């Protein structure tokens, strides 16, 4: 199953809301609840000087930390 | 880690945005504290502190990846109350700088 | 007559705060428990050194 | 140099938790139900009858005075009833129940919609595209048409 | 015998509260089934005192 | 015999700090229990040895 494949429990919720967020009707719940699933943040370390994107956790939930 | 302190801002009202944290145990510090206080008599150790005694059995009682989630769960409300809280105070501050600015 | 033991250390780490109210509960079922043997073991040996 | 101009508040203290007691007297009527999503609640200590949740290990029914228990919520519904005769029925996504032995609930969700604001229309092509992904060979697709249907398939055997 | 015990400890673990109320169904189980066997019991005491 | 070292096993699995308090209650269903298997086992000793 999904447990072994590296995810974690919090990942699969996460998962879970996005998929009840997407059936329900349209209306002004639906406006508030597409926020909660959408994907839009990022991280950043500092370089030397530069910015840089520390990817080695990835925010979209199909992937895997490593 | 073994000691996790997230630090925030918390919204008291429109006029007080104080600092707040939560200290976090690490899960395997955790554990080991919710079986030493579950063996015990249930005496509440400081005040204005909620007794969990019977909490800590049943807990006991769950399995044990199931005891993982309940942690990381628990954290991550944790964490985003913080978020929530400071993205208020952040709204609710700002508004205080910027008319003192004008 | 195990049985009860068994259920009293179940029970005191489901809380162990109540394991000194389950104890007059246990050996209660735990002698009772014995006594029935005492009942069924009496009569082999009354069965023997009595009866020709 | 000042020592420690600041003093940071605990910020658990805030709230108000129960305070479980093993009880020297009788059980209330009905369960004191809190319900909670993300972070806002839908549902704050409301009075109620009885409640029935979802679980891995199975379907679980919860009146006054239940035994302290806690366990995972499988991604389901959920049912509640009122004293009224009532019923409420609510979309969930995993959590944990808290159950005391006071008559107090506390649930705490990642989110929580009405039955009432989902369609079957919409419910019913994302099926076969879950189908689609657990049928497609990748362990990155096949889990989420698994997940998916998890989810889904108490909804379409609720609504029918 | 012990399996009535066995259930009052877990049951009063699980609820201490309770564990007053569940106490006269425990002390009936109980005594009903020690009846079983006290008659069991008789009919050995009765076969030998009184028979031939 | 088994069924109270289970007990053991499964309530320190449990609970593990309350091991040591656990063991008291052990001890004494085994030694117990294993008590009505030696006069079980006495009879059939007592049984031959004496007997003609």
């Amino acid at each position: 199953s999904w447990r072994d494949a590296g995810i974690s429990y919090l990942r699969y919720l996460s998962i879970v809301t996005r998929c009840i967020h997407e059936v329900q009707k349209e209306g002004p719940l639906l406006t508030k609840n597409v926020r909660f699933s959408t994907i839009g943040w990022k991280s950043l370390y500092l370089d030397h000087g530069a910015t840089k994107e520390y990817t080695a956790i990835p925010a979209e939930l199909e992937k895997i930390p490593e | 880690w073994d000691r996790a302190q997230i630090v925030y801002n918390r919204y008291h009202g429109a006029a007080s945005q104080k600092l707040a944290i939560f200290n976090l145990p690490k899960f395997e510090d955790w554990k080991q504290k919710l079986e030493e206080d579950s063996a015990g008599d249930g005496k509440i150790e400081e005040d204005g502190l909620l007794q969990s005694l019977p909490m800590k059995t049943a807990l006991g009682e769950l399995e044990e990846t199931a005891v993982e989630d309940f942690y990381n769960f628990h954290s991550c409300l944790a964490v985003l109350n913080a978020v929530s809280e400071n993205e208020l105070s952040e709204y609710a501050a700002r508004i205080v700088a910027v008319e003192n600015q004008l | 007559v195990a049985m009860c033991f068994s259920s009293y250390m179940l029970a005191a780490a489901r809380q162990p705060n109540m394991s000194a109210k389950l104890l007059p509960y246990c050996i209660l079922g735990f002698a009772l428990s014995e006594a029935l043997a005492l009942f069924t073991l009496l009569i082999a040996l009354l069965e023997l050194f009595v009866f020709s | 140099q000042d020592p420690r101009k600041f003093f940071p508040d605990n910020g658990f203290r805030f709230f108000d938790g129960p305070e479980d007691s093993f009880g020297d007297g009788n059980i209330p009527a009905q369960i004191i139900l809190t319900l909670t999503r993300q972070d806002e609640f839908i549902l704050k200590q409301e009075p109620v009858a009885a409640i029935t949740i979802r679980t891995n290990e199975g379907e679980m029914g919860v009146l006054a005075g239940h035994e302290y228990t806690v366990q995972q919520l499988a991604p389901g519904i959920l049912e509640v009833e009122y004293e009224g005769g009532k019923k409420d029925q609510y979309v969930i996504s995993g959590g944990f129940a808290h159950v005391n032995d006071t008559g107090v609930v506390d649930i705490n969700t990642v989110e929580a919609v009405p039955l009432e604001e989902i369609d079957h229309e919409k419910l019913a092509k994302a099926l076969e595209e879950a189908r689609a992904k657990s049928q497609s060979p990748d362990e990155a697709v096949r889990i989420q048409g698994e997940i998916a249907l998890e989810i889904f398939e108490p909804l379409e055997a609720a609504l029918h």
